């Protein structure tokens, strides 16, 4: 669940920001709690302080919320971040970590999508597969 | 200069061939890539990792051999065109003596024979070769134009179109404008083919206009 | 979007996810290997298609392999 | 050429007011060091230094203006 | 005769890079190894490193020795 | 006190066992090679010194004696001019005939038919003729005998042992610390009054004690033997007087503030000098003198240990409006911890002064007889042009590499780097649009030539006899510098240059200098000029300001300045680092200074040079044809790139046949450098995996894998030796041209 | 004779270049004393 009203970190703007199409096709947001006020480089381009507490910010892509991510956990040891999608009808999705264990590390009830059950080398040929909705890993 | 000449052209049929041939015989797979088949026959790379994997695709060994073509071509028919000018001249010496170094390439048949070419038009006047004069300037912008697409590459001209998408979105009286599909820079596969295009046409128009003009300003 | 494959070679070393900026793969219980853990990619509609996973793979011939595929707003990473 | 003059009397007067102008207003707007406490040698030598760099302006433009 | 000659011999080019492209594209999408084992076309494949070296062995010498004299006469 | 002298002694033993260990010096490379890349990377990050260490003392400590080595290579090289001058040289002739003796400086031995290329000079003497205008530099410092020029010689290299033993002493033995490095102010102060104020000051005193007095008895007729030795000129004072009588007064005019009674040695003529078509030494010696006394005014700005001066941190915090936040607030401690912005700073401004002494050099020719010496004012025009050039694309680089590696966002909140971080999408789009307005009204003008000249209509054409776009602002602006001597330069007898307009100067029937009228071919190329300019600076830019994020990769400083790319995803992220800017700017930095100096070239050959004859009539080397040919691309292409390559090209069995070699080879540099630029690493490691196969099959595969070159080093390799290539034809084409002709 | 220049002059640049300029040494004397060597005199 996303607090609408968490404040943002204090920030002057920038035209890195985020375009038409986070308004129109979908938008991210990130928050996370930090033990003190302190300057982080945004995603986006320029520097910005995050206040003591907690921090809700919005960007265009789900890459630019995991690189604000990976950047407050190796530089200011903040792990408590989530990612959510929002949708112009006002949905949100969370993202991650999607099940509140980080995917690095093993979680009960996770299932396996796309694992293959031999080597990569025991792929098909594009000739055996030819005309034919077979996959190319049997 | 008969027996060099010839040789030259073993050499580049050789090259074109061994390109053309590692293509077609290391496009299911090689040590860099074992599963390449499971790509198909044009991908752009696989990556930075492994060292690097920039045009590896048996697509791209045709993209290489097209330069070594066009190479080989205008090897052969700029010795067949200087071969035969001085003999309809009446000067196959011309040939016999300067054809055994680059320089009396350079010099006796593409400096010589541009002289009524690249006076088509001038200050003075023009006359009819004028359109080959446009062709052949023509065809040496459009072959430049390719090397842009084979020397840059992708990243940089998607940054600028970001730029340029932020610049029409915060434009008054043009965000009333809006585009369907949205700007990306062209992918790296196509921007090989398309400076391969512009490469080719360069070299087929710039040695049309020149062969063209320079029979017609010496014989016609 | 992208297809993001595993197979049975991986060593579950969490290298991939940890490369991964879009947070497209992640490690679920197995008994093939000695870690008892192999990569997994749910999440393959947020795949950019960048092939870090694929570089911090250590097994000879890759565990996880990138095969692009039908490009969208999220897999050509457009911001607008 | 510009007129310059020989060395005279009202040159050493342009000069030493110039000196004198320098050393007062380096005691006044001098940042970082009963008035003339703290005056070190320093303070006065580039009070003077530009004293002759304003002496030596001053007496070449009244020679260049007909002041002399 | 200039333009007769130089069209056709662009024409050449064109269609024999084309044919060798068309053959790895056969080799991509079309060429069955099972259906194949020990054909003419699979000993191609088994000794393409011997080819593409003794190819690449006699593009050095043609292009080492032919330009050495090019550029010994200049 | 707070500047002082800090230093470690014997930090670093003099040692050979890392000579013998390659790669020692990062903790990467020090594990031995087990790939070829290994090399090329041993090679290529050797002097990237912050990359091997953290500590900034250290690097700073690597930098100084690095910087040491290169003044040691430079002096060194001085002191092999000077020698090849004093003893391969017709340097002696050229003093006696400077109008019919061709410089030269360089014999070959004779082994294959090489001994061709020592051509007649002139002088009884046969040799390659030279360009670097030292011949006429050493007739400028007053050098008459090639006993100085041993002299001269003899001080380079002792010079050059002095600067590599002051490397091994302050590297080796005597290391200063980092708070010795980080004094900006005493630096700037001792750099500004003791290098610049006292050098001008002593060059100053060596102009008016030796240059003048042997110049003027040089320019009135008398043989060099006949001059008197410059110590005679300094103890016997009535011979310097009956040359300039103000000697006779002694040093009481210069402490009395009489100057005016210098007056015939320090002069403000301006103009050139009739006789020998360079700049009147007088004035530059007052200019020499009055730049002494400002650099050292200069000098005394910037506070130290004694509480008067200038505070730069205070300074440049003071400054700070509504427009800009904290202004430039930061920017002490960034250009005092970081080498790279320094770096960047400098090699901008060392480049643009480049750029500035090629215009200045050719306009007002600084020494006599360089002039009418055509093949030394094209080569130092050009040669500067291509420094400047590499050595701003250099300033852009480091700014990139200081951007990805020492830019702080926590000591950079709202000052001028981070706002203009923050509207860097405004300045590239800005920037982008004002290129495409440039390219479009300027290049679209040259094929709207081109096609209105061949569809037949000579009057749908911009030129001077069609629709005109006439340079009025520089027309207007070289009549003001012409009515200036007498008007707003009252005291100057002469104009600066008369490239703004006035007489034909003359030496020897060759025109030394003349009027450089402007029209629509040079409103067509100046403005060329502004668009390729524009063009770099966007690339350079857009690498500069996008270095460490985008839209695309919001991570970019993770991956360093350096890297091939992010993979093919996102579309394709090829080319993405600000190193790739800095490869696609070096490539329009090459168009952009091969237009400048074709631009010089043909303008000079066309409009300038030439030789006089009776009734005073200038006959040009081309006989004018840049007014209505350098407004096509076919007028480029025939007139200029057609015609004056019958030189270079009929070169062979002549002396200049070096110059045709060194053409047809480096089109084959060029030419061999696209086979990198369009290639790509994997068909080349499926090659070498094929090779691979048959040295294993003979058992002779190396123990040190050999590998292609990485994305980077392939894209570096073909942009070196295209350039290499494409600067080499240049420069063989115009030496070939401008010594044949000129 | 220090062991450790004699390693750092064992190393490949060093001998490379050492090799081939006395090389070239050989080619240019050969040329020098016996020049215009087009065949092998038979
Ligand atoms: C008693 C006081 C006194 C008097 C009467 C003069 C009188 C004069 N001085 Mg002098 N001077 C004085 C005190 C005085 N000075 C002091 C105290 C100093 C400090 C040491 C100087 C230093 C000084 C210098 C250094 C020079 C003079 C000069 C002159 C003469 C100026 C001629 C002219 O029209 O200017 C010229 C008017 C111009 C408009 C020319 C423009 C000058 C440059 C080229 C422009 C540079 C500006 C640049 C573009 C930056 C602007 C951009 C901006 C937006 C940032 C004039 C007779 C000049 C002289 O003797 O010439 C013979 C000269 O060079 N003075
Ligand atoms: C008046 C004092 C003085 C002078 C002349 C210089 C001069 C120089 N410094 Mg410098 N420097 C000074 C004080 C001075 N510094 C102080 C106080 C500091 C500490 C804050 C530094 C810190 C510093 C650093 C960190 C660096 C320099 C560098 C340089 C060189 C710049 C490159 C160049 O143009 O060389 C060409 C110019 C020449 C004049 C060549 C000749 C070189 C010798 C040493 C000149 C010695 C002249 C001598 C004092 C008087 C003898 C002349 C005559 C009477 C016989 C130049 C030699 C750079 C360099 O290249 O270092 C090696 C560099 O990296 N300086
Ligand atoms: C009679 C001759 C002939 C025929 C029938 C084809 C037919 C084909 N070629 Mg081929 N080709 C030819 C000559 C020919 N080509 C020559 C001479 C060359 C050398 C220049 C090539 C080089 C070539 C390449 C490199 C590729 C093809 C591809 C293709 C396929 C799709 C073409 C396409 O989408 O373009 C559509 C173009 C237009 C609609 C523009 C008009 C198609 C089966 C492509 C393919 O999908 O194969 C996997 C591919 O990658 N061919
Ligand atoms: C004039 C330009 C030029 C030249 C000389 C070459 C040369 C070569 N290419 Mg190539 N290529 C070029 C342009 C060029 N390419 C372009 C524009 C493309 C399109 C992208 C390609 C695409 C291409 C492909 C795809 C392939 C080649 C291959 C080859 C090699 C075999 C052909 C040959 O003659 O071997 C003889 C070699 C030469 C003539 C090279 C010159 C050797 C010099 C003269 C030796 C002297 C070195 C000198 C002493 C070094 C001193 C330097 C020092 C002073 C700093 C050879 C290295 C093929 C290959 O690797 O075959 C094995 C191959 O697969 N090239
Ligand atoms: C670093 C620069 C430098 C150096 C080392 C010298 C060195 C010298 N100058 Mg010189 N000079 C210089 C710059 C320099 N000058 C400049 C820039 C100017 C222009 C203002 C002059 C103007 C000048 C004059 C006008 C005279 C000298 C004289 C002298 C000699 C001193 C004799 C003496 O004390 O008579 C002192 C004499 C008095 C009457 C007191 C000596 C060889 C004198 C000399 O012997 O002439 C050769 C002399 O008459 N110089
Ligand atoms: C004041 C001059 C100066 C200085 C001190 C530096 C210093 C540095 N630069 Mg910089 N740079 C400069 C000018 C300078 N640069 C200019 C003018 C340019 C524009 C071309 C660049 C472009 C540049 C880039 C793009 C990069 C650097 C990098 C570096 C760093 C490592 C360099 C290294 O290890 O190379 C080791 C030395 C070599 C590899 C030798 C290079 C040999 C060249 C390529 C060929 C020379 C050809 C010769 C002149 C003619 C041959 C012809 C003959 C064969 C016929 C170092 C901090 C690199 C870095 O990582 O920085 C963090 C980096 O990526 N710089
Ligand atoms: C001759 C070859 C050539 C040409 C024409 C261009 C053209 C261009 N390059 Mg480019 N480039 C080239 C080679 C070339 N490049 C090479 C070899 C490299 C390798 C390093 C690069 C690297 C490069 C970079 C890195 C950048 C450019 C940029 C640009 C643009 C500059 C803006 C401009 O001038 O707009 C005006 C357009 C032109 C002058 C193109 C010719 C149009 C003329 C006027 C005629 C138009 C007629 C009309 C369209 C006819 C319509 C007919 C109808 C049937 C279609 C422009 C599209 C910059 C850019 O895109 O940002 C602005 C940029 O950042 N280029
Ligand atoms: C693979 C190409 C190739 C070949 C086969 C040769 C072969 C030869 N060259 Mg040539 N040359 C080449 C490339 C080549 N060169 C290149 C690339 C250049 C330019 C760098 C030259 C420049 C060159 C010159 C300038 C000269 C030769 C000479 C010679 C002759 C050697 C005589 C000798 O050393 O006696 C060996 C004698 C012994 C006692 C042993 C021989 C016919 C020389 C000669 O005699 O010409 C006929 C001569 O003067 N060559
Ligand atoms: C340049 C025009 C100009 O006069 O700018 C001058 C103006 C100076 O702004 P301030 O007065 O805030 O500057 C104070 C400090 O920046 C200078 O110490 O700069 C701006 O307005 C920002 C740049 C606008 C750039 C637009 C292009
Ligand atoms: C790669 C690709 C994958 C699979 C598919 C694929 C397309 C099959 C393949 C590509 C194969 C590629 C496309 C192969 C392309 C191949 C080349 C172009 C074939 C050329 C053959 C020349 C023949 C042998 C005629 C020779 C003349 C001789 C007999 C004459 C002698 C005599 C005559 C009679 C008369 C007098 C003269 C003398 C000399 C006395
Ligand atoms: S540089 Fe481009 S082609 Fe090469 S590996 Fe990276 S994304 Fe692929
Ligand atoms: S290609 Fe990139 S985004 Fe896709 S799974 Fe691999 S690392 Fe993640
Ligand atoms: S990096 Fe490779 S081996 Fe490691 S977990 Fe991922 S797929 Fe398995």
């Amino acid at each position: 669940t996303l607090n609408l009203q968490i404040p943002s970190p204090t920030f002057e703007g920038s035209t890195g920001g985020w375009l038409r199409a986070a308004e129109v096709e979908e938008k991210y947001a990130i928050t996370w709690t930090s033990p003190k006020e302190q300057v982080f480089e945004m995603p986006t381009g320029g520097a910005a302080i995050m206040r003591q507490g907690e921090n809700l910010l919005y960007l265009a892509r789900k890459e630019q919320c995991l690189a604000l991510a990976t950047q407050v956990k190796n530089s200011f040891k903040i792990t408590d971040y989530k990612v959510y999608r929002i949708f112009p009808s006002g949905e949100v999705q969370y993202l991650h970590p999607k099940d509140g264990v980080f995917p690095e590390k093993v979680n009960a009830g996770r299932v396996g999508v796309g694992n293959v059950s031999h080597s990569i080398g025991k792929n098909l040929n594009p000739a055996q597969i030819k005309f034919t909705s077979k996959s190319f890993n049997g | 200069g008969d027996f060099l000449i010839h040789h030259a052209i073993a050499l580049a049929l050789h090259t074109t061939t061994l390109i053309l041939v590692k293509g077609a015989l290391d496009a299911r797979g090689s040590k860099l890539m074992p599963d390449k088949k499971d790509f198909g026959y044009s991908f752009p790379c696989d990556g930075p990792g492994r060292g690097g994997t920039c045009d590896i695709s048996a697509w791209d060994a045709f993209y290489l051999s097209m330069f070594w073509m066009l190479n080989t071509i205008g090897w052969v028919t700029f010795y067949w065109h200087w071969k035969h000018v001085t003999i309809w001249q009446g000067n196959a010496g011309q040939f016999n003596e300067s054809s055994t170094y680059i320089m009396g390439w350079l010099r006796d048949y593409l400096w010589l024979n541009s002289s009524p070419l690249i006076n088509g038009y001038n200050p003075f006047g023009m006359n009819s070769l004028s359109v080959w004069s446009w062709m052949f300037l023509f065809g040496h912008l459009i072959w430049a134009t390719g090397f842009m697409f084979l020397i840059s590459w992708r990243g940089y001209w998607q940054e600028l179109i970001e730029t340029l998408v932020w610049a029409h979105e915060r434009t008054p009286l043009a965000n009333l404008v809006r585009w369907k599909d949205k700007p990306v820079a062209l992918s790296i596969v196509q921007a090989r083919l398309v400076g391969l295009i512009h490469f080719t046409a360069g070299y087929i128009f710039t040695y049309a206009a020149f062969v063209i003009a320079s029979t017609t300003g010496k014989f016609g | 979007s992208h297809s993001v494959k595993v197979y049975d070679t991986c060593i579950g070393c969490t290298q991939c996810v940890r490369a991964c900026p879009c947070d497209v793969l992640e490690m679920v219980s197995w008994d093939g290997c000695k870690a008892g853990q192999i990569a997994s990619a749910p999440r393959t509609e947020d795949c950019i298609g960048c092939k870090r996973c694929e570089t911090a793979c250590p097994t000879d011939f890759l565990s996880v392999r990138v095969y692009l595929g039908g490009e969208t707003t999220r897999s050509m990473g457009l911001a607008y | 050429v510009p007129q310059t003059v020989a060395w005279s009397a009202k040159t050493g007067a342009v000069m030493v007011l110039s000196n004198i102008l320098c050393i007062v207003a380096g005691r006044y707007v001098i940042q970082v060091k009963g008035s003339f406490a703290g005056f070190g040698l320093p303070e006065l030598l580039a009070s003077t230094s530009l004293g002759h760099i304003v002496g030596s302006g001053a007496i070449l433009g009244l020679s260049y203006v007909g002041v002399l | 005769q200039s333009a007769l000659y130089t069209h056709h011999q662009y024409i050449a080019g064109f269609l024999m890079v084309g044919a060798f492209a068309h053959g790895a594209i056969f080799f991509v999408r079309d060429y069955d190894p099972e259906q194949n084992k020990n054909n003419v076309l699979a000993r191609i494949l088994d000794h393409k490193e011997a080819i593409i070296s003794h190819l690449s062995w006699v593009s050095l010498f043609l292009g080492f020795h032919t330009l050495g004299i090019y550029v010994h006469n200049d | 006190k707070k500047v002082s002298i800090t230093v470690d002694r014997d930090p670093v033993a003099t040692s050979f066992e890392k000579w013998a260990q390659p790669g020692h010096f990062s903790r990467t490379l020090a594990k031995g090679p087990k790939t070829t890349t290994w090399i090329w990377n041993l090679h290529a990050d050797v002097h990237d010194f912050d990359s091997h260490t953290n500590s900034l003392e250290d690097i700073s400590r690597k930098i100084f004696s690095a910087h040491f080595g290169q003044l040691s290579i430079i002096f060194l090289w001085l002191s092999g001019m000077y020698f090849h001058g004093a003893r391969f040289s017709n340097y002696s002739a050229w003093l006696s005939n400077p109008t019919a003796v061709k410089p030269s400086a360089q014999v070959v031995w004779p082994i294959v038919g090489q001994e061709i290329l020592n051509g007649d000079v002139g002088g009884g003497f046969q040799g390659v003729q030279v360009t670097s205008g030292f011949f006429q530099i050493w007739r400028a410092s007053g050098i008459t005998s090639e006993v100085e020029l041993y002299w001269c010689a003899l001080a380079g290299l002792l010079m050059s042992g002095l600067m590599i033993f002051a490397g091994w002493f302050h590297y080796h033995k005597a290391a200063p610390k980092l708070e010795w490095f980080q004094n900006a102010e005493s630096m700037l102060n001792h750099h500004l009054s003791g290098l610049l104020g006292l050098g001008c000051l002593s060059w100053a005193g060596h102009q008016i004690h030796i240059s003048l007095p042997v110049n003027k008895l040089l320019d009135a007729g008398v043989a060099p033997q006949e001059i008197p030795l410059p110590h005679e000129f300094l103890v016997n004072r009535d011979l310097m007087a009956q040359l300039y009588p103000s000697f006779s007064k002694g040093l009481v005019p210069f402490f009395t503030l009489n100057w005016s009674e210098y007056s015939d040695f320090l002069t403000f003529k301006g103009g050139l000098n009739p006789v020998t078509g360079g700049l009147w030494l007088s004035d530059t010696a007052h200019h020499h003198l009055a730049l002494a006394v400002l650099f050292i005014v200069a000098g005394h700005m910037y506070r130290t240990n004694w509480g008067i001066g200038h505070s730069m941190k205070e300074i440049l915090e003071a400054h700070k409006g509504p427009f800009t936040g904290e202004g430039h607030k930061g920017l002490y401690e960034i250009l005092t911890t970081s080498w790279h912005a320094q770096l960047a700073i400098n090699l901008a401004m060392m480049g643009s002064v480049s750029i500035i002494v090629a215009h200045h050099m050719y306009a007002m020719p600084p020494y006599p007889y360089i002039a009418t010496d055509y093949p030394t004012q094209l080569s130092i025009f050009t040669h500067h042009m291509w420094i400047g050039g590499f050595c701003v694309v250099g300033g852009a680089a480091h700014a990139g590499i200081f951007m990805v590696r020492d830019y702080n966002p926590a000591q950079n909140y709202n000052n001028l780097l981070d706002r203009v971080i923050r509207h860097r999408d405004a300045i590239i789009s800005h920037l982008n649009w004002i290129c495409i307005f440039l390219g479009f009204h300027s290049f679209g003008l040259y094929i709207h030539n081109d096609t209105m000249r061949a569809l037949g209509r000579t009057q749908d054409m911009f030129s001077d006899t069609a629709i005109q776009l006439k340079p009025v602002f520089a027309q207007w602006v070289q009549s003001i510098h012409t009515l200036a001597p007498g008007n707003t330069t009252p005291n100057a007898l002469a104009t600066a240059s008369y490239a703004f307009g006035g007489d034909v100067v003359a030496v020897g029937n060759k025109v030394a200098m003349m009027p450089i009228s402007l029209g629509t071919a040079d409103f067509m190329v100046h403005h060329i000029h502004a668009f390729t300019i524009h063009v770099t600076v966007l690339i350079l830019l857009k690498g500069v300001l996008f270095s460490r994020n985008s839209r695309l990769i919001p991570d970019k400083a993770n991956l360093g300045f350096r890297f091939p790319c992010d993979g093919p995803g996102r579309g394709g992220t090829c080319q993405s680092s600000a190193w790739d800017s800095v490869f696609l700017g070096l490539f329009w930095m090459y168009n952009c200074i091969s237009v400048v100096i074709f631009h010089f070239s043909w303008k000079m050959q066309s409009d300038v040079w030439g030789t006089v004859q009776a009734d005073g009539t200038v006959t040009h080397i081309t006989g004018g044809n840049f007014a209505q040919s350098a407004i096509t691309i076919n007028g480029w292409l025939r007139d200029f790139l057609w015609a004056q390559a019958s030189q270079v090209i009929q070169s062979y069995g002549s002396a200049l046949s070096a110059y045709g070699l060194i053409f047809l080879g480096a089109h084959f540099i060029w030419a061999f450098s696209l086979m990198f630029l369009f290639s790509g690493r994997g068909y080349w490691q499926e090659l070498i995996e094929s090779i691979v196969w048959a040295h294993n099959k003979l058992n002779v595969a190396p123990a040190i894998q050999p590998r292609a070159l990485s994305i980077t080093q392939g894209r570096a390799v073909g942009l070196a030796h295209y350039l290499l290539g494409g600067i080499g034809t240049t420069w063989a084409f115009f030496l070939a041209r401008i010594i044949s002709v000129g | 004779m220090d062991s450790n220049f004699l390693k750092y002059l064992s190393t490949a640049p060093v001998l490379f270049t050492v090799w081939l300029s006395f090389t070239a040494s050989f080619i240019i004397e050969a040329n020098r004393f016996f020049p215009d060597m087009l065949y092998f005199p038979m």
